[PDB]
């Protein structure tokens, strides 16, 4: 297998005008295998017992040597692989890289829901306020769907045969991302990566060594940033109450779920139909996965460079960035009747600059 | 309802990355812990092993320790007794189950304070404002027996009754007590009892995090040496124009 | 799940002895109130305000608990400023 | 030591490929277990409802939890009480702990029977003769008292004393009752409790070992049908002898 | 792991019935041992022999627990051979 | 990757007196895969906690639909992974297949040590006596070896953190032999397989239909014979001492590990010396792996057949397998000192007969 890595990673040739728009895509691989190493660490001390789960977290980070250490560093690397995703898609939905890197598109929004499936497993593992009532509302949103809630928790609440199960599900699905990574890499080679003028061009170089430092650079920031809130807490990146033992009657004050699902969170809440809420959700990913197909939807041929410098009407990708911030502030709100009227502003325009992404 | 207000921000003396807990107030928090709070809250995850070498000396721990009556066994007849406690035990708790401690308290639940920090919003400084927080109700705010008056508490209407007032315990150490100096103290104590990692944790933290900036400049060097072979490289097309 | 959030730029006073040992018997807080009930004044007659209003309606109905919750909320961040000069 | 003697083979019922439990016998044996057995002896996993439609009706089932007090809470106060069993409560302890079990057995454990007949070699055979064993002792052999000489026990030395004596229960079904009859009734039981699931296994089993068996034939017969044309397959070297 | 270990080729007997039902409140293994003892008789003389050879010795050691637990385990597989024959 | 499916599952050609001493290799691997599939499913209703581990398989069997099918068949199954690895071996040391088959057979030899490192983790499990005084013994013969045993363990004694790492090695452990699976067709493939005669031929046929058809066949009675054995319990594969809770201070009359550790456990116990008994267990697996090389031994060219047809003096592999046999019994067998002469007296055959392996 090492004429496949010298083939790839040494004699690959790339674009001379590449910039830090694209290391995002190694920075979100070299999380995984963070967590792949610390989440193992993790397990061998962890117990997936509900009358006892939320007692061994505490026991490992008070009594064992180093146990503060892989525990705060598997929870703020997980914001962090969320954190270089939202890059790593936006640098694409700004050079309209899916117009010829039509399977690397695809292959990328399945494993943006498998991270997605992955991170909704892991936060109920600590067994808190937050893990059982967070669980108990985001499983019932999907309950228009006949029967899609009662097994995959195998009785008749959040009790504790869902824990053990979402234990051995949060361990598998990771690797079977690795095996999807593959395939994401074996689309894009087959035609070759971009660039920021959106040109074809013949000055090219070689990987190794001007673009693999370039990697490594990057690489430190990453390692430090995550070091430094992880030792320090300078952000509040988990919420307090997930601090408290589960109670079956009492439900908490505020239910906000982590700052990478509030966006849509919102969404979901300004619309007062439980069925009609659903339907939006699949819109917005169908839309996405349309964009592969940019090509055809008009017979005028298209251009990747999109002229946004110097633009006053800027462009969509822009336009739906400061919606998605709105609606987190909403998110993290209590309802209101004034904080829902702007929430619903907001929404028309996260969804509708979705869908003029596919004219032109 | 309504977000409940911010608390101000008080300077304690943890909050700087450069900066370990206050010992001297962490030890008179204690004290105050133990003659005040204990009589109604539970610090269940707690053991006094905890606090040898690090608040006070093993030979005080245990007069401490010995002072209570912990129950162990079954013997060899398969019967429970009594004895005075030891290093490994655990601080006791006042009442058997949370139903036995709403009985006492007009049917609210004091909770354990072993995360407390950890647990509300803002932490410490929710706490010490929350202890000298109680004021007389406002016109028309009428309480039934049992519920008390707070600016910082949710809702306003809390069933603590004020725990603290000035001159009721004499320090060790000789400081003078009142409402103020025993809140700030107690604070400190809880604060380190949420995680009594925290000074190991940002003492190995400013190590880390200044070697790996230091890689950080290395690795800039080392790329801009590479950067530059290409950026100041010539392409003439047709014929050489310079040397 | 941190136990306090590390902050920039704290200013971090230095003690003030008293004259007699015997005065810190009483909360420090009573020196440092009246002052800060004076820089919160805007308030304390909104307060005062509303009290008239409710006590003249017939109805029983009415209360100044927004008001009350602002005017005290500004007196102990003025309080906090400097609280801590005078402990140990 | 020495190899202890295998025991004989009785022909229990369930011993065959195609056959069940004794339903009557198992019956039989849960007086038994009530009445003699359960004074010295738990089964902490077994609960009332795994007797329903298996063992006994409901309502039978019913009347006997009723007739044992069960503690339960705690209770609004915080306090323990009693009340009559119900089908969802587990089979009545003798003892709370083990140290009071062998206080009350000369410091021998009687263990529990919940898995007995998965727990020692040849199972239900060796309990059917441990249960008619006890003899006097040989000559040149004094043990002393709490000690009794039984032929199958390993070293010959149990604990234990005679359970069984002839006459001593009235069965409900009339059957006559004697020292052979309430043993074998008795290894029914606990041989059924040691895995009420054992009848639905086996009437699977046979399902479907009959139908791989004869998808194994088919494949022979598909393998067989392709080995044919290479194995009567004619090659000539220089010229062809035969068509 | 299992609660019992099927066999082949086991006989599974037909009820004896009693005369008087009151017969069977004795134990039937009182009707097969006399038979089940005779047949065993090689290992009766050998205990015997062995307790005359202990009775003798002047010091106070031997015993005959050997031949004592041969003897009755011949009889207990000699009996299993019929017992369930008078067992309902 | 179907160019690879066909070239070596449909295309490839193989001698046409292959016969079924040639299918056990396809039946270890549909074995793994079966456990792979049982144990996952166990996985989900297990606890790994101490005080409730034993319990959480009572309750699996007694409570759940069909708990007592998947319980049963991954017990099963697991004794007849070393039964066909067995006859596997043994066909390779009757036909001298190491001869030019050399990576095959050491790939192989790490595949057997990574199989029993993982049986052991799994017995542990069930948390009985066996489980755990088993372990104590088993763990106390690498004393010699410096710090090796309280680190696996992680404390004074086979405690509870012992049995939540144990967990985790046993989950891992048979994916990476997946891994090596792949190594070990490579090297064969790289060759091509050997034939019962020991000669080179060109009377080949393809894979598909005919050997295809085979591999089939047994796959059939495989089945059926483990579902005999898990549905009616026909064999004593298990100790009913596990059956039993643990106690620390009370030993079991009669400590013996499962058949297919037994004669090796015999061979340790006749050699008084605890330091000798360890140098014997380093010197039989050298032995195994020197066979790879035994084209080098002597300067007379060597070949496949062996020529024990109708032959006096039998082989060295038949006489091995009695020695075997016999030991197994020994093991099996309460301590007296006249098993223990016969033990040793099988020992010296046990331990001969490898080593002439190496002579021609
Ligand atoms: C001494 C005293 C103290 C003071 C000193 C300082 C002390 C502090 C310490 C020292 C600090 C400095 C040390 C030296 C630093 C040296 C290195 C350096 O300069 O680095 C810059 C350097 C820039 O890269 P480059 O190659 O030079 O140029 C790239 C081009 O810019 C790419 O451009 P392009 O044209 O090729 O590509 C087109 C497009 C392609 O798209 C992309 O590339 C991707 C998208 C880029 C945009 C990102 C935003 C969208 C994402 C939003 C995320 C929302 C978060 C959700 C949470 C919200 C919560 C509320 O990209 C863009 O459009 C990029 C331009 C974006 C401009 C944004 C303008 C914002 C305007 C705001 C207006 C506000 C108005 C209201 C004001 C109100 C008050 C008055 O980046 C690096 O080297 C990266 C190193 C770190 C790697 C990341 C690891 C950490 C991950 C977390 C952070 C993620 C963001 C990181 C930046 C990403 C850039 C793409
Ligand atoms: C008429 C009305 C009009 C109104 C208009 C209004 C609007 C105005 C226009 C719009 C304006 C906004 C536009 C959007 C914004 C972005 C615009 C943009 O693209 O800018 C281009 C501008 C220039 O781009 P560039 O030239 O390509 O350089 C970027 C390369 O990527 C750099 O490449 P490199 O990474 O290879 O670095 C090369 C260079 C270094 O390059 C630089 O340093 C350049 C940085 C910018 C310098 C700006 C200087 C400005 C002052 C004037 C110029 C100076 C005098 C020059 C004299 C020259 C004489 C010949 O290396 C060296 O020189 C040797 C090694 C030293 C660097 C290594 C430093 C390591 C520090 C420790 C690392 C620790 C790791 C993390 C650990 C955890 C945290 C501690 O880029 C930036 O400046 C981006 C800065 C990004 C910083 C990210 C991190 C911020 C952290 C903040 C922390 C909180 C601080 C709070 C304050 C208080 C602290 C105490
Ligand atoms: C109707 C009324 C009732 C009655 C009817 C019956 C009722 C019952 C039901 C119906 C039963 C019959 C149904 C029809 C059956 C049709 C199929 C059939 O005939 O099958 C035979 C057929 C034979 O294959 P073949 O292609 O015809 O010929 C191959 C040649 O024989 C290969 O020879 P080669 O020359 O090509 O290769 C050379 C060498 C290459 O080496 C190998 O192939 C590998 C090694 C083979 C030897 C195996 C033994 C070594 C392993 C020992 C394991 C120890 C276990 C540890 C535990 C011990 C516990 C104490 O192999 C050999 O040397 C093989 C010959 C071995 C002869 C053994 C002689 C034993 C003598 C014993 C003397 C005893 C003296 C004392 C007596 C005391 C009392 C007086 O095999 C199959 O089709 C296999 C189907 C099943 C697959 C296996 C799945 C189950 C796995 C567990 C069983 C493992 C053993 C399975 C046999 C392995 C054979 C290699
Ligand atoms: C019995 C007289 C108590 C004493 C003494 C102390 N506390 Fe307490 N506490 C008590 C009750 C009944 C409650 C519940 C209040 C309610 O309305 O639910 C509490 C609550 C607290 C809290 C939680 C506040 C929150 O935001 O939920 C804290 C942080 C707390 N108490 C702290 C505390 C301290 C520091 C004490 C010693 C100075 C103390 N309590 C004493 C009952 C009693
Ligand atoms: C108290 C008077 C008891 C009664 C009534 C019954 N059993 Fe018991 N049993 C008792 C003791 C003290 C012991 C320990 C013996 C020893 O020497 O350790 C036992 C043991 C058993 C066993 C285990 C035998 C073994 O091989 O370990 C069994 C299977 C058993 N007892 C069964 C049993 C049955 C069926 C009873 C009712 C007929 C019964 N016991 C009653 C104490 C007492
Ligand atoms: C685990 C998650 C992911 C990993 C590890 C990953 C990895 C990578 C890597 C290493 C690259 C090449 C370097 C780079 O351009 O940054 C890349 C490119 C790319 N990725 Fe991702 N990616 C992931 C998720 C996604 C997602 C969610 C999308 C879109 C929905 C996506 C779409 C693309 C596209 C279009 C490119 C090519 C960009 C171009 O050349 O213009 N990927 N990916
Ligand atoms: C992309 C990969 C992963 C992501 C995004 C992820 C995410 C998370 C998150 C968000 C939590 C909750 C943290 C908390 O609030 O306490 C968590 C917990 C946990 N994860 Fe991961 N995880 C990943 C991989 C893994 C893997 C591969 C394993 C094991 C093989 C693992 C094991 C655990 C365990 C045991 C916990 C419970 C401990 C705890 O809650 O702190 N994780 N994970
Ligand atoms: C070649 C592969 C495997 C072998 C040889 C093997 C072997 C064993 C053995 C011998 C036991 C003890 C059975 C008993 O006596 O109760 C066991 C238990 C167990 N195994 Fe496996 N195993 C394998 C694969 C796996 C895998 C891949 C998993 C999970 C991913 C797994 C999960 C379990 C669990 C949860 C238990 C405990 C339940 C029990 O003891 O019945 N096994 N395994
Ligand atoms: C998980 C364990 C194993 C698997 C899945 C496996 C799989 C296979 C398969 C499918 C074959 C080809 C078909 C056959 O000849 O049966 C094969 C051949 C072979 N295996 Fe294994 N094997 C395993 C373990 C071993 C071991 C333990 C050894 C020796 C120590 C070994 C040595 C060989 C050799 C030498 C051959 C070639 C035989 C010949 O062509 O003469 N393998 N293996
Ligand atoms: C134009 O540029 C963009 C458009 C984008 N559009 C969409 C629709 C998404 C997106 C996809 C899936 C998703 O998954 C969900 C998780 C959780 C939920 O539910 C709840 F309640 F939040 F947990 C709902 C849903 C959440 C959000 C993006 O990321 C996105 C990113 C960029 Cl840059
Ligand atoms: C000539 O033909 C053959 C020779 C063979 N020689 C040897 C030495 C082995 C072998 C290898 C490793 C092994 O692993 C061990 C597990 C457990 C232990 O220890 C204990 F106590 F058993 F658990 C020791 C060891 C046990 C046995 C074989 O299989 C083998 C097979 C054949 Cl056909
Ligand atoms: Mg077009
Ligand atoms: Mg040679």
């Amino acid at each position: 297998f090492m004429s496949l890595f010298r083939a790839h990673l040494v004699f690959y040739r790339c674009a001379l005008n590449l910039n830090s728009s694209y290391n995002f895509g190694f920075l979100v691989a070299m999380t995984f295998v963070l967590q792949i190493i610390t989440g193992i660490t993790l397990a061998f001390r962890y117990t997936s017992e509900a009358s006892c789960a939320f007692a061994s977290v505490q026991h490992l980070v008070r009594e064992v040597a180093a146990g503060w250490e892989f525990r705060m560093l598997h929870a703020t690397t997980a914001s962090f692989v969320f954190l270089c995703i939202l890059i790593h898609m936006t640098r694409g939905l700004y050079n309209w890289s899916y117009s010829y890197l039509t399977t690397a598109w695809m292959s990328g929004l399945v494993l943006y829901l498998l991270t997605i499936a992955t991170a909704f497993l892991g936060y109920v593992l600590p067994w808190g306020q937050m893990s059982f009532w967070g669980a108990t509302v985001i499983t019932n949103l999907l309950s228009p769907i006949p029967y899609l809630v009662p097994w995959l928790l195998g009785g008749y609440y959040v009790s504790d045969v869902t824990l053990k199960r979402f234990f051995v599900l949060h361990f598998i699905l990771p690797f079977i991302g690795c095996i999807i990574i593959v395939l994401h890499i074996f689309y894009l080679h087959l035609n070759g990566s971009s660039n920021p003028a959106g040109i074809d061009t013949a000055l090219k170089v070689a990987f190794y060594p001007h673009m693999l430092m370039t990697d490594a650079k990057c690489l430190s920031y990453l390692i430090g940033l995550i070091f430094l809130q992880a030792a320090f807490g300078l952000m509040e990146l988990s919420h307090p109450d997930n601090s408290i033992p589960v109670n079956r009657f009492v439900t908490p004050l505020h239910i906000v779920p982590e700052w990478y699902f509030l966006a849509y969170y919102a969404v979901l809440k300004v619309i007062p139909s439980k069925t009609g809420g659903l339907l939006v959700f699949m819109s917005s990913l169908i839309n996405l996965g349309l964009l592969s197909e940019i090509r055809a939807l008009n017979t005028r041929m298209l251009i990747r460079q999109q002229f946004m410098t110097r633009n006053v009407v800027s462009g969509w990708v822009i336009i739906w960035v400061y919606s998605m911030i709105f609606l987190i502030i909403i998110g993290s709100a209590i309802p209101q009747a004034t904080y829902i009227l702007y929430g619903r502003l907001a929404t028309i325009l996260y969804l509708t600059t979705g869908l003029v992404l596919c004219l032109y | 309802e309504k977000e409940p207000p911010h608390p101000p921000s008080y300077p304690f003396w943890f909050k700087s990355l450069f900066h370990s807990h206050d010992i001297p107030s962490v030890r008179r928090g204690y004290e105050v812990y133990r003659k005040v709070c204990a009589t109604c809250h539970s610090m269940e995850q707690l053991h006094f092993r905890h606090l040898v070498g690090e608040v006070l000396p093993e030979k005080r721990v245990k007069q401490i320790a010995a002072e209570y009556d912990v129950t162990d066994g079954p013997n060899d007849q398969g019967e429970m007794y009594t004895r005075p406690g030891i290093l490994g035990d655990a601080f006791p708790s006042p009442y058997p189950n949370e139903e036995a401690a709403r009985y006492a308290n007009g049917g609210a639940y004091p909770p354990d304070l072993s995360l407390i920090t950890a647990a509300r919003h803002f932490g410490p400084d929710y706490l010490m404002a929350l202890l000298g927080g109680y004021r007389d109700p406002p016109e028309g705010v009428e309480l039934r027996p049992g519920l008390y008056w707070n600016v910082w508490f949710p809702g306003n209407a809390i069933a603590m009754p004020p725990p603290l007032m000035d001159e009721m315990i004499d320090y060790e150490d000789g400081t003078p007590c009142n409402i103020s100096q025993m809140s700030k103290d107690v604070v400190n104590f809880l604060t380190w009892a949420t995680e009594p990692t925290a000074d190991e944790r940002k003492l190995y933290g400013l190590k880390c995090v200044s070697a790996i900036a230091i890689g950080t400049v290395l690795m800039t060097l080392w790329w801009r040496f590479y950067w530059a072979m290409y950026a100041t490289r010539r392409i003439d097309f047709g014929k050489l124009k310079y040397l | 799940s941190y136990p306090y959030y590390c902050e920039f730029f704290v200013k971090f006073p230095n003690y003030i002895p008293p004259k007699d040992p015997a005065e810190r018997l009483v909360d420090p807080r009573q020196k440092l109130e009246p002052g800060c009930t004076a820089r919160c004044s805007l308030w304390v007659n909104e307060y005062d305000a509303c009290t008239k209003r409710v006590r003249a309606r017939t109805d029983n109905k009415g209360n100044c608990s927004g008001q009350y919750e602002e005017l005290h909320v500004c007196i102990d961040r003025c309080v906090a400023k400097d609280i801590f000069k005078y402990l140990k």
